Parts: C-alpha cells; structure tokens; sequence
RNA sequence: CGAGUGGCUUGCUACCUCGAUGUCGGUUCCCUCCAUCCUGCCCGUGCAGAAGCGGGCAAGGGUGAGGUUGUUCGCCUAUUAAAGGAGGUCGUGAGCUGGGUUUAGACCGUCGUGAGACAGGUCGGCUGCUAUCUACUGGGUGUGUAGGUGUCUGACAAGAACGACCGUAUAGUACGAGAGGAACUACGGUUGGUGGCCACUGGUGUACCGGUUGUUCGAGAGAGCACGUGCCGGGUAGCCACGCCACACGGGGUAAGAGCUGAACGCAUCUAAGCUCGAAACCCACUUGGAAAAGAGACACCGCCGAGGUCCCGCGUACAAGACGCGGUCGAUAGACUCGGGGUGUGCGCGUCGAGGUAACGAGACGUUAAGCCCACGAGCACUAACAGACCAA
RNA sequence: GGUCUUAAGGUAGCGUAGUACCUUGCCGCAUCAGUAGCGGCUUGCAUGAAUGGAUUAACCAGAGCUUCACUGUCCCAACGUUGGGCCCGGUGAACUGUACAUUCCAGUGCGGAGUCUGGAGACACCCAGGGGGAAGCGAAGACCCUAUGGA
RNA sequence: GCGAAAGCCAAGGCCUGUCGGGAGCAACCAACGUUAGGGAAUUCGGCAAGUUAGUCCCGUACCUUCGGAAGAAGGGAUGCC
RNA sequence: GUGGAAGUCUGUUAGAGUUGGUGUCCUACAAUACCCUCUCGUGAUCUAUGUGUAGGGGUGAAAGGCCCAUCGAGUCCGGCA
C-alpha cells in the first residue's frame, strides 16, 4: 500500500485509515501525515513529501 | 454476540451525543445504556462499534423526540485496530436506529458504514449504501 | 450504600519485594510424557517487531487468511550442560544426591564458578545408580549455563547458571540420555527441545521501576475533584478501621515495584531462526543488531533488553500445538521514528 | 396461640469518659458475617417445553451507572447473570469533604407585654500538630547456624488468578394441538479482575527542528527576554493506556442430594458397620515469597597462605542512603570521531523573478538545497578514560 | 349558626411562600429518570396591607434553576516543568516524656488493655513511607446538669 | 499602545527578598504545562479549571420608570509589502 | 452637529476594599501572612498631619461594632490574703 498522502509505502502491519464523512478513505503512514493533512496542507506543496519530488 | 473481526476502544459514554445515520426522522440521538454490558465501580457505561444501545431523541421530528429506542453504533471517531493491524477511524459518530429484531427502523442509512457492523447485523448492513 | 468493588492488585505475587535471583527460577515442570528430554532453555532479550502471519487457528473463521502479530525478539544461542545432578527422595522431600561433571568447559565459566578441576564423574554415576537400584532416586536436572560472549549486544561475559530438570520415558533411560549430553560438552540449542509454534512458558525477572506509589504498584485511585487539590493527590484514604488497631499487610502501600520473577504462561514460538532476518534498522534501541540463532515469541515477554529470560514446555496448556506457522513478512522497520 | 435466635432500629438503664474518646451524610482503602440477590450443585411443583414459584448445600467471585434530596432511607430511569443485606467506636476528619444538625449576623411564620423562644422554615458562617512508641509496606547493617563460589531443597506463607455473560453448531430439533421452544458437547467473542509488555495505535516529550508577534543587541546574520517553552506547528528515545500479550483442564475428599449392598426388626430401609457418586465451596494442581525451619538444611567444586571478597576505576538490565548487576587492556564499559538509524522541513550567501517606484527601495517566489540544523539509539573504531593500587581473608 | 369570647371577624391582593405541619400536596412544563426549578390549582398547621400589601425597569463578589459554549470535575489516568523531598558540609530549635515497653488473637477487668489471664508470634540495630493504634498531641467541655456562683 | 496598562530596554541601583554541595534528581507534596475518545457522567453546587477577549463594519429580542435593556444575541474583517 | 451632565460605565492609573479558592501557611515570613480570583475607583470618595469626644462614659449608615493584640462595660494600681 502507498500513503494518499506523502506516497511512500506503507510498512505493513502500521498505519491508519481514515473515513471521510462522504465515505471516502484515506490511509494514512502516520500521524506526521495525518496531521500535516488537518492543517489544510497539500502533499504536493510539502518538500519532504514523495508525492512533490 | 458475534465477534466483530476488529478490536474496538470504545468512543462513547453513556451521555454522549452521536448522529443518527438513517431517515426516521431522529437526527440526534443520546446514548443511555449498552446493551449487554456491566462496569465497574466509578466507571462510564461505555459504547463502541457494533455495540446495541438504547437511546433516547435529543433532536428531530416531535413525533421521534423523547422517545427512548434502540440502535446500533456504526461509525465512532475513536480508532479500531482491524486483524492486518491498520486502524480504522470516521469523521463523527453515528448510530442507527433499530426494532426488536434488529431491522432499521428507517429505509435509508446516511453515510458510510463499518463492515465489521456486517458480521453483527445484516438486516443493517444490507441496507449499507457505502461499506467501508 | 457504598458499591461492591474488587480490591486493588492482587495478593499472590507477593511480598512485593526484589527478586534475590536476576536469573529466574522455575518452579514446576512439564510431565515426564514423550522421549527423554531437557526440559528448558534460555536467551536474552532483544526487542519487538511484528510479522503477517497465515492464520493457523482451525476454528477460525479467517484460518488462512493474513494477519499481523506481535513478537518479541530474543536471542538464543546455544547452551550448555554441564553437570547431571541426581536428586533423592527423602521425608523431608527431595535432595541432591551428587553429580556428574564434564572436562570441557567454555573459557570463562570461571568468571562464576570455581571451575574443577579435580572430579570423579563415575563413582558419581556410581553411587546414582544404586539409588536407582535402591528406588530413592527423585527426577534428575542438568546444571546448565549460557553463553553471553556469543551475544555481542549483551555486554556481560559472566554466564548466567541454572538448572533444568529432565524428563523422559524411564528414569533408567533419561538418566543415560542426561549422561550422554553431558559426557559430551553439554552443548545443546534451542532446536533440541523446541519447535516453532508450540506454547512454552517464558520466565523473568520483570523491569525495575524503584519506589512507587499505591497509585502505580497496586492501582488504586487518585484522589478525585476537590479532594485532589486539598493536599493529597495520591495517597489512599486510609490504612485500615480503628479497630482492628493495626494496618494489615493486605492495605495497598508504596514500596519497590518492579524486578520481580514472573511466569508468563502459555507463550506461542512464532518461529526458530539464525541470522540477521528479525533485526531492525538502526539497530534495536538500547540493544543493538541480532544475527544469530534466535526465537521469535508470540506478543510480550517480562523483563528489559538484555535480561536473561527463560523457556520451558508450557506445563497447562489450553490449545493443541499447530506447528512451523506460515510467515509471510517479517517487519525490519526502524524502532526509531 | 405457643417457644426462640440475633444485637441492624427504637425504647429503657445511668455502669464508663465532662483536666473533651471530634458530629450526620458522603468519600477513599482494608478485613469479615450469612439470615444467599446472581453464579455452582441439588429437592419439590398447581414440574409438557420455555419462563417461573418455593426449598436445600454453599460466602469462591460478583452485586455496576445515573435523575430529585445534605440526606441515611427512599422514590424514579435505562442497562444487568444479579444490580442481597449486615459487622468492623452506627470501620474509616494525627485521610479527605463540610451539603445537614448545633455558635456569634439576618429574615419569615407562630408564641411572648418584653428580653427573647421554637424537637418550624430560610440565606451566610473556620477544619490545628515537624510521629517518641507500636503496626504494616518496602530497603539496608550486623550477629547466630560455623572458609568460599555456584546450584538447589521446602517447613511453612499469599492468591480469585481467575469470576461472569453473549453468540454459533446442536436446532426451529427434544417437548408441544399450536403458540412457542430447551440440553449435553464443541466452538467464537465480550465483560470484570489479575500479571507483564511498548513491534502497532494513542498521550507526553519546557531533547530537538521550523513558523511567527513585541522588544533589545544599528541593519543583515546570529541571539536574550516575554515563568520558569512568548505563542503556534511537528516530534525521536523513554515512560505510559486509550494500545498489545498471557491468566486451564484435570485429579482427590466432601455438603445438600441421587443411589448400592445391608442389619438392628426373617420383610422393608441410601446408614447403624461398609460402598458408588456428587457443589463456583475444601485439598492438590499453577503463580509468588521462603535457610533465622534453633532439627538454623542439601549437593558439586575451589580453598585454609591463600579460595574468595571489600575498597578502587568505566558504567547500568539496578537504584531515595545502603543494596543490586556488568565491564576493567587476555578489554568494546563510557566518551570523541565516522557511518547506520531517526526528528524537523529546505540554512547563510549568491543568482534570477517580483506588485510597483526616476531612483532609493522592495514583502515575497524559484534555484543552488531530501538542504541546513539536531538526536537520550545502534555499529565500526583502543584515539581518550577503565590507570595506579589498597585491604580483608580460615 | 341561617350570634359567642373579647372591639372587630381578613377587604385589594398574594398564597404549598425564605410564611404550608400533613409534603416528594395535585395537574402541567422539562429530563431516559427531576424530594430541585418554573406555571396553574390552593380549604393559608400558622398569608395580608407604612408590624406596610401587591408589583416592578435598572443595579448585585446576594439565594435557587435551565440552555448553548467550554473544558482532566469525571470515565482514568499518563508524561513533563520548577521548588522541595533523598545523600553530603555547616548551622541548629520545639512539641512531648509515671514507669516498663518486639507485639498479635481472644478473654477478663469500673462494661473501650502493648503491661492482667490463656495462647500465638517474636534474633538485634538502622533507612525511607503513608498515618491503623497508643480511646495519640494540643485546651481543668463550649453541649447538659449542679452552686442558696457571676454578668 | 487608548494608556501613569502589559511586554522589552535605558539612566540609576542591585546579584543581601543572603547557606551551600550531589543524585535524570525514585515515592510523596507545592505551584504548573500538555493530554486521545467522551464532554458535568464529577459534585451539596461546574468548586477548580476552561471558554470568550483588543479594534472596525454589519446587525441586535423580551421587557422598560423611555434613561435603559446593549458590548444583548448573531455575522464579517484584522498581517506584511 | 455642538455641548459634556452623572453618588454613570470599562479600567491591578494611583488609591481604597476584601468574594471564592474553604488553595499555601497554620511550633508561620505573620498573635490575621502569601498567591490567584474578585469589588470600588468624581465621590455619602480615598488619604497625611493637626485637633475634639473617656469608661455605665465616648463613638457607632447598628455588627453589641470600635475606644492601642484588651470590650454584653478599656487599662493600671488599689480595696485584696
Ligand atoms: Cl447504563
Ligand atoms: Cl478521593
Ligand atoms: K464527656
Ligand atoms: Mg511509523
Ligand atoms: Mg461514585
Ligand atoms: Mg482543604
Ligand atoms: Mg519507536
Ligand atoms: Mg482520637
Ligand atoms: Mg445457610
Ligand atoms: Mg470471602
Ligand atoms: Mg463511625
Ligand atoms: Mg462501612
Ligand atoms: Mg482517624
Ligand atoms: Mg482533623
Ligand atoms: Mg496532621
Ligand atoms: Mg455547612
Ligand atoms: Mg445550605
Ligand atoms: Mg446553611
Ligand atoms: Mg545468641
Ligand atoms: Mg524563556
Ligand atoms: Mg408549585
Ligand atoms: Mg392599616
Ligand atoms: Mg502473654
Ligand atoms: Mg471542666
Ligand atoms: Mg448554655
Ligand atoms: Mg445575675
Ligand atoms: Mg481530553
Ligand atoms: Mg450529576
Ligand atoms: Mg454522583
Ligand atoms: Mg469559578
Ligand atoms: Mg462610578
Ligand atoms: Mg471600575
Ligand atoms: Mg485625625
Ligand atoms: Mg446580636
Ligand atoms: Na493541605
Ligand atoms: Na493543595
Ligand atoms: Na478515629
Ligand atoms: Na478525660
Ligand atoms: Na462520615
Ligand atoms: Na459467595
Ligand atoms: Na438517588
Ligand atoms: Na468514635
Ligand atoms: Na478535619
Ligand atoms: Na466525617
Ligand atoms: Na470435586
Ligand atoms: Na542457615
Ligand atoms: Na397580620
Ligand atoms: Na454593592
Ligand atoms: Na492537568
Ligand atoms: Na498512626
Ligand atoms: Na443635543
Ligand atoms: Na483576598
Ligand atoms: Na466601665
Ligand atoms: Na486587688
């Protein structure tokens, strides 16, 4: 699996799946992320992110 | 009851506040008791996943106020760990509203649905629009 | 009315005290069933890490299926006996009797024991058998240590001693098997008495935590709302009723918590290995790189990196053994981070 | 109607304390009783089944959360297997609380000529002490057993280490006109309790990194202060729970009870002698402590001019002193350095762009740059420091 | 009852009251559930007109109640920060003390014993702790009664 | 900056709100920060803590002694160049 | 629009007061203290100094409050052994 955010793989057997209210998902590698995320921000602008190199 | 396939931290207490995910008219309903269950000295009455509650209306149809049923959690903002060991979490928590022989008493559930709640209630899952 | 409510911890671990023993001391074996065997082993502690499973369980309705479990990783190299000790039954219970040494000893057991140098392994075995003639003879343990200096993320050189019973068909055949694995050098490895996915019990002496209050040793309440800003945060109401005029040892109190021995029942081999397969990036934190013979046990094990730890087949078991379980992944993921 | 048991209520008495034994209720924490609410094993039934009612043994475990009231009590709600009662100075203020009773202020009603009163109501109205002894929880130093190392034994001690529920197969089956509707056994899970653990999720993380406000160091750079981080964002190790792992069965002897054989009493009789079974209770099993068990233990080796140990030095799997554990050049114990593995999120400077502006100037954007900065972890590595050396000892 | 005591015999109002014994009065609102709170009723144990009655905008560290918001008050506790605590140098009190004192379970006794009686347990000393007991320390009981006491 | 407000800093004063040394510095205590999900279930009672907050624009109910209620409520904006 | 009233509002301006925490302290820093919270802050306001009223007497927006840690009758000595 890849991380809808950053996109690195996700080691298995770790992470998180969050369910939007929409029933959209997103799994997420860690709280980094997720939190990342709840500020408003988008991967691609995030230059530690593999999604923006 | 059924195992559930997923280990739940219960998100809810006896007094919480949850969303109705169905048509009946009840929009939001109070948690009063879990079916099946007994604590301990001190300790909240708590509610997770796949648990059956009875509750009463807080908000929606003055018909559906007041009135003390039953329902079913099906989404909870607290995480779930599922067998692959991924966690699994909704954006709010929600119930649904359930009879005697656990059918909804509705005929459409808004929002999306855990399938763990599958393995419990099929009535309530086959009437799922999405199941995540 | 004052609602009903079960004391806090319970009574039979007691006295809370330190263990006089690092190395712990088990004190009951499996039954004498199968072929003459040792009837234990030991390692050291390394860390955790997870690993996707085939879901074995039978009954299961997910037998075959993925499935993440966690293991703790613990290195166990090869051990050795080296010694026979043969109890006696008296009435006044059990006895050594003598025992039966070997020559060849790792280099430095002399950092523990005064190594002999002067012994006579067969009036030894002379005087176990005619007990056996004479029917006195009580089961028979082998003196065993570890090998520390073949474990280089374990700093200490010193072996640690112990000793582990034997338990076989006859008594006349597990007594010759005991001699046999000793005359030669004792050496014998995890492989010789157990099988990946069979249930041992893990013994050990758990993390020291000091002085600790009833709050954390005994888990009892904190003080609640107004009361927790009068003065008292956490301490327990009382020490006992007026009368009786005493404070029983039953009352939850502060003291030493932690470093205690603990028998961990019914503990799943996940698997038997040797190499480097189970060790971390980085390095498991505060232990360092495993690549050996090591034991991979299903969810936790008690005591700190490092620890001696002990092995033995459970002795009450509630499921049948499923042996060598499918590993599909073994996580080598950073602990740090 | 008659005979009792208890000492929870109430009343009686006035034995004890007026050079004071701190009140009610609550709370927290410990032990207990049985007249048993649930659970186990049973008997009867107006016992078809299911659901009950009543009774026996039985105190192992459980007996929970809330709305009104200071309440105890009690009323009420939804859960529950059930949401039992009682004793411990109406257990528990050198533990807490201080809502009520019952100080000094005040109001109302009633009574009184009045001061003022009330077995009426109401608002406000304080909680002292550095533990000598004893007690217990944990930690040491000595002596006794009578040189050391290591490994054991087990007199005894503690445990609830496990209690309980739901679901599936059994089975829409036995039973029953039907409605309805079991069980043995085997499984899966939940709850409460218990012990341990941190790979996973989560919290912390005034280590660390970034952003940014005010001010001061002239600007820039780089920094101090703003409570012991200015604030905001992220967060490693560790510690943790909201996270994860583990916590039987089965024997033995019994109670109530079901029976066998069996006599007194040729019959009959579960009992008088004998015997077969039979409770969550008892014993064992299992976990923990345990040579100070005065019968003060056992075994193996080493040693009595030397075994071993203490001090010392580098350190922690340990730790309030003490204790404990490991390493000490025959070395990887700690530090430096370098890698690895991690945290932030792209450094200074310079170049290009930049709304504009004559110009000066210019917030900010892109590049150089997964950069810069940082790490409580691991590895490599004797470079530095584990040197020197003291002592006790049959 | 359809007057009598003792002059009159409660009018406007308000009312289960900060006044209502019965009392958690009855009905309603509100809550899953409300001896509370509010509204209505009200025969008021024992309301009522400057002993002022009713009512009332504004004001209030005044008394009671409800809602939104908020949150470690709680479920259920964790980690961290600073000052102590702990060890070391120096300084250096007080409270309290009939004696003895390692106690525990029972009993007894002026009926609430470390010391009496019977048993049980108990090798000595020391460190830290939270305060069960010494009917712990502190104060010749404020309550109550008594005194041919006081104010 | 509205300010004799806060915060920071001069001049001027001080390190005498006058005992120190050591242990990642344990339990426990005083002040205090942060706590997932729930959100008063706590309690006599929301006690304690928390939330809100400065300024501008919009907008503002019952009631009222016409003064008030009112900053009611609620909505939006806010930097730098 | 001007004007700028008020026992008017906000306000740790100074200054006054003292609600809750029933916190810290309770052989105290203190025989009434410390911290946070809180009330007033152009007026019946707060305050220095001077000055008057004296014990069954003062003084009292009244609590039997206050009259030098002393008040339902101050303090000292005497009556008094
Ligand atoms: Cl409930
Ligand atoms: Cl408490
Ligand atoms: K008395
Ligand atoms: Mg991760
Ligand atoms: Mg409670
Ligand atoms: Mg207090
Ligand atoms: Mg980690
Ligand atoms: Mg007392
Ligand atoms: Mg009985
Ligand atoms: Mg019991
Ligand atoms: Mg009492
Ligand atoms: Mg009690
Ligand atoms: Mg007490
Ligand atoms: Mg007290
Ligand atoms: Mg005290
Ligand atoms: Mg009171
Ligand atoms: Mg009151
Ligand atoms: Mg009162
Ligand atoms: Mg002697
Ligand atoms: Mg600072
Ligand atoms: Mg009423
Ligand atoms: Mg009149
Ligand atoms: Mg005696
Ligand atoms: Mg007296
Ligand atoms: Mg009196
Ligand atoms: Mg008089
Ligand atoms: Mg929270
Ligand atoms: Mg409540
Ligand atoms: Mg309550
Ligand atoms: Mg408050
Ligand atoms: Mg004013
Ligand atoms: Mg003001
Ligand atoms: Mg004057
Ligand atoms: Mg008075
Ligand atoms: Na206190
Ligand atoms: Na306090
Ligand atoms: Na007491
Ligand atoms: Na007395
Ligand atoms: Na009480
Ligand atoms: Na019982
Ligand atoms: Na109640
Ligand atoms: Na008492
Ligand atoms: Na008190
Ligand atoms: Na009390
Ligand atoms: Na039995
Ligand atoms: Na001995
Ligand atoms: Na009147
Ligand atoms: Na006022
Ligand atoms: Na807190
Ligand atoms: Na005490
Ligand atoms: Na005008
Ligand atoms: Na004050
Ligand atoms: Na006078
Ligand atoms: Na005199």
């Amino acid at each position: 699996r890849e991380c809808d955010y950053c996109g690195t793989d996700i080691e298995p057997g770790t992470g998180t799946m969050f369910v939007h209210k929409d029933g959209a998902t997103t799994h997420f590698c860690s709280s980094k992320c997720e939190n990342n995320a709840d500020l408003g921000r988008e991967a691609r602008n995030l230059e530690w992110t593999d999604t923006a190199r | 009851m059924e195992a559930l396939g997923a280990d739940v931290t219960q998100g809810l207490e006896k007094g919480s506040l949850i969303t109705c995910a169905d048509n009946t008219g009840a929009r939001e309903l109070k948690v009063i008791s879990v079916h099946g269950y007994s604590g301990t000295k001190n300790r909240h009455p708590k509610a997770g996943l796949g648990d059956k509650i009875t509750v009463s209306v807080t908000k929606g149809t003055p018909e559906m106020r007041r009135q003390v049923l039953e329902a079913v959690v099906v989404r909870q903002r607290k995480p779930i760990r599922r067998p692959d060991g991924t966690r699994v979490k909704f954006e709010d928590n929600a119930a649904v509203i359930v009879d005697e022989n656990e059918d909804p008493r509705g005929t459409e559930l808004k929002g999306p649905i855990a399938r763990e709640v599958a393995q419990r209630f099929g009535s309530v899952a086959s009437a799922a629009t999405m199941i995540v | 009315p004052q609602p009903s409510r079960p004391r806090k911890g319970s009574l039979g671990f007691g006295p809370r005290k330190r263990s006089t023993s690092e190395t712990p001391r088990f004190n009951s074996w499996p039954s004498d069933d199968g072929q003459p065997g040792v009837q234990g082993f030991a390692g050291y502690k390394a860390g955790m890490t997870h690993v996707v499973l085939v879901n074995d369980e039978p009954n299961s309705p997910r037998e075959g299926m993925e499935e993440t479990v966690p293991v703790t990783v613990i290195e166990t190299p090869p051990m050795r006996a080296v010694a026979l000790r043969a109890y006696e039954d008296t009435p006044y219970g059990q006895r050594p009797l003598t025992e039966v040494w070997t020559d060849e000893f790792h280099s430095e057991l002399d950092r523990t024991l005064d190594v002999p140098e002067d012994h006579d392994p067969d009036a030894a075995e002379e005087q176990i058998r005619d007990a056996h003639e004479a029917g006195d003879l009580g089961d028979l343990r082998l003196i065993t240590h570890t090998v520390p200096d073949a474990v280089p993320s374990v700093p200490k050189k010193k072996p640690d001693v112990m000793e582990t019973r034997v338990g076989g068909g006859s008594v006349s055949d597990r007594l010759d098997h005991a001699l046999d694995i000793v005359e030669d050098g004792g050496e014998h490895a995890m492989n010789d008495i157990f099988r990946a996915g069979e249930y041992a019990d893990v013994a050990g002496v758990t993390k020291g935590k000091g002085t600790q209050g009833p709050v954390k040793r005994w888990g009892v309440q904190k003080r609640k709302g107004k009361h927790a800003r009068q003065g008292w945060r956490r301490r327990i109401g009382n020490l006992g009723p007026w009368n009786p005029s005493r404070v029983r040892s039953t009352v939850p109190q502060q003291g030493q918590t932690g470093y205690h021995q603990r028998t961990e029942l019914n503990k799943r081999l996940i698997d038997i290995g040797e190499g480097d397969e189970p060790t971390v990036d980085g390095g498991f934190v505060n232990y360092g790189e495993v690549d050996g013979p090591y034991t991979l046990v299903k969810g936790s094990v008690p005591g700190p990196d490092k620890r001696l730890v002990r092995f033995r087949p459970a002795v009450r078991p509630n499921d049948q053994p499923r042996l060598d379980p499918e590993v599909r992944y073994v996580s080598n993921e950073s602990n740090q981070g």
